[PDB]
């Protein structure tokens, strides 16, 4: 009845274990100097007039809200992440809609970086794609002329400095790993400054082995010095396949009905011919779409922002 | 034919609303940045919603929207007990809205799914909602998720065009 919320705690540490919020409403409100770890996912999470906190929040359904919050530093992954008169809040985020902001100041955004056994099937019963994760892109709805009320987190920072991983014996069973190859949501640079205008679009079709191959493909690009910039999970139907692959569909068309594909957005000198070459080797006897040049990637990639957009739009 | 006003406080759930009345896709939805527009058949009606943002900052846009409204909607997180004296206050004030008079107000108690959810009836005594003298009104309970209560509320509209 409502050990579903953690309530007026001062310098604690404190969590719940997989399986004791089981998609149910969380509620974190008037905490100081606090360490809340929820490794569980949950419906909706509110975080009221906390202070000073270290917040892990597990796959969240619906809405992350932070509401007059200062000085905290948490990592989770949400359908919407949502912040109103806070201050110095800095997130590792994943979210699968566009985070916003309102009457708040310094809010620094990084990736989400997590691993436990438990949390890939938290992520599933959240609903809640690892693909979908637009962490990057925040909307102010009060900017400031000629200054910016949030930015991104330094590329380098150590998600341990940030969020450190439990030492308690009541939190000691839940085995954690805040390693970037380990992390159920695969790194994303998203908005990042860029070097270089290569891109490259990889399209894998759904199946058994596509989110281990997704994963795979990522490493070896990442194990090149290339970088990943973008993901999606989304329905293609016929026409979106037309559209993105051009003459290339006819080959990928049997395998729409499968269900969602996944698609990677490389980034870096060389990016096309590399990735050709990886799944050239790698990939022999399972189709997948790569861009077939740098010429063409970039349309290739805005092709499909394009459709998914739309599609995944109100 | 009918145009439908959808308001409430941020993440009442308006938007979740508006796709499951259109018989769409419910499970991904971005927060609103200014408005959306959908067109929906019930019972022989067709009703043209504009479904606005609810942030704060942009409720004085709210206005904007008043001229010709012929049913108001407004959701409520019913399981945002936090957030009741804030909704109550928006709440009362449109209904102090000369370009609003005698609206027909559906009051939506939304995300009843949710634990912590108040029940239509304690939402209607903590707001006064009895108090409204001026017009019509009903409060239902509903889960935009799920789509339970939605067509009762919408049922209780379509009565009062
Ligand atoms: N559990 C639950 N969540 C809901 C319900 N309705 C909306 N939501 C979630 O609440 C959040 C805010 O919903 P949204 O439609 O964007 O609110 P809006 O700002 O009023 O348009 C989203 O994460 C929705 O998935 C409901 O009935 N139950
Ligand atoms: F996302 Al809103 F009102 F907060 F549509
Ligand atoms: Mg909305």
């Amino acid at each position: 009845p409502k050990d579903y919320m953690f309530s007026g705690l001062k310098d604690e540490t404190v969590g719940r274990l997989p399986g004791t919020v089981a998609g149910q409403q969380f509620l974190i409100q008037d905490c100081e100097n606090c360490n809340i770890y929820i490794f569980d996912h949950s419906a909706t999470v509110t975080i009221d007039d906390c202070t000073n906190c270290i917040i892990f929040l597990g796959p969240v359904k619906g809405s992350v809200f932070f509401r007059n919050c200062r000085d905290c530093k948490c990592t989770l992954a949400c359908q919407q992440f949502r912040v109103r008169d806070c201050r110095k809040l800095e997130v590792f985020l994943c979210c699968a809609t566009q985070p916003i902001i309102e009457s708040s100041s310094n809010i620094k955004f990084g990736c989400f970086q997590w691993y436990y056994p438990e949390l890939a099937f938290q992520f599933k019963d959240a609903g809640l794609s690892i693909f979908n994760n637009t962490w990057s892109n925040i909307h102010d709805f009060t900017p400031v002329s000629g200054e910016l009320n949030w930015s991104l987190l330094p590329e380098d920072a150590v998600v341990q400095d940030y969020v450190p991983i439990p030492t308690t014996e009541e939190l000691k069973a839940v085995r954690v790993s805040t390693e970037a190859n380990r992390s159920i949501v695969p790194i994303s640079r998203g908005q990042r400054q860029k070097s270089s205008d290569e891109s490259c679009l990889v399209v894998l079709f759904a199946g058994d082995y596509t989110i281990a191959n997704a994963r795979k493909l990522i490493d070896e690009m990442v194990g090149k010095g290339f970088f990943l910039v973008q993901t999606k999970e989304v329905s293609m139907k016929a026409e979106d396949a037309q559209r993105v692959f051009r003459e290339k569909a006819p080959d990928f068309l049997p395998l729409l009905n499968k269900g969602p594909v996944i698609a990677l957005e490389f980034n870096g000198d060389g990016a096309v011919e590399v990735c050709q070459l990886i799944v050239n080797e790698i990939f022999n006897g399972t189709k997948m779409f790569v861009s077939e040049s740098k010429e063409t990637a970039s349309g290739d990639v805005d092709s499909f922002y394009n459709f998914a957009d739309i599609q995944m739009g109100i | 034919e009918v145009r439908i006003l959808l308001l409430g406080l941020d993440n009442a759930g308006k938007t979740t609303l508006l796709k499951q009345l259109a018989s769409e896709d419910i499970s991904h939805i971005t927060p609103t940045q200014g408005f959306n527009i959908k067109s929906v058949q019930s019972q022989g009606f067709k009703l043209n919603v504009w479904d606005i943002g609810g942030q704060r900052k942009i409720r004085p846009y709210w206005r904007s929207y008043f001229e010709n409204t012929d049913i108001l909607i407004y959701v409520i997180d019913s399981a945002d007990r936090k957030r009741f004296e804030e909704t109550g206050q928006e709440l009362t004030e449109l209904l102090e809205e000369e370009k609003l008079s005698c609206v027909p107000v559906l009051i939506f108690a939304n995300k009843q799914d949710l634990l912590t959810a108040a029940p239509a009836s304690e939402i209607a005594e903590g707001l006064n909602l009895h108090t409204i003298r001026d017009r019509v009104w009903q409060i239902q309970s509903c889960s935009a998720l799920t789509g339970e209560g939605v067509q009762d509320g919408m049922n209780w509209v379509c009565k009062n065009v």
